[PDB]
């Protein structure tokens, strides 16, 4: 999600999460589509072939 | 022959380490993008040992 509100779309996939545990880029940190947060008592994080977090 | 427990260490541990800004001396401080510092006990909930 771009900042004007329009969807960007990249090929990089470094990813991280916010300091509200929101999925978003390791760069200038745009949310990623559709919204994944990662909620406060995960031990670990997985993603599955199908894309299913 | 008295065994006293002194306290507990504190574990914190913040939603997105990645932002966490680096001080001297392998040290780390809570910023905007790391998210608040969560209080915690070790073994409990998402924390370690």
């Amino acid at each position: 999600t771009l900042p004007d509100g329009n969807i960007g779309y990249t090929r990089n996939g470094q990813f991280t999460l916010n300091g509200e545990g929101t999925l978003v880029t390791s760069g200038s940190g745009y949310p990623v589509e559709p919204e994944i947060v990662i909620p406060e008592d995960a031990i670990s994080i997985t993603v599955g072939t199908d894309g299913e977090v | 022959g008295e065994n006293v427990t002194l306290g507990r260490v504190a574990l914190v541990r913040v939603p997105n380490e990645q932002g966490l800004d680096k001080k001297g001396g392998t040290q780390w401080d809570s910023t905007q993008f790391s998210g608040d510092k969560i209080w915690g006990e070790s073994n409990k909930g998402s924390f370690g040992t």
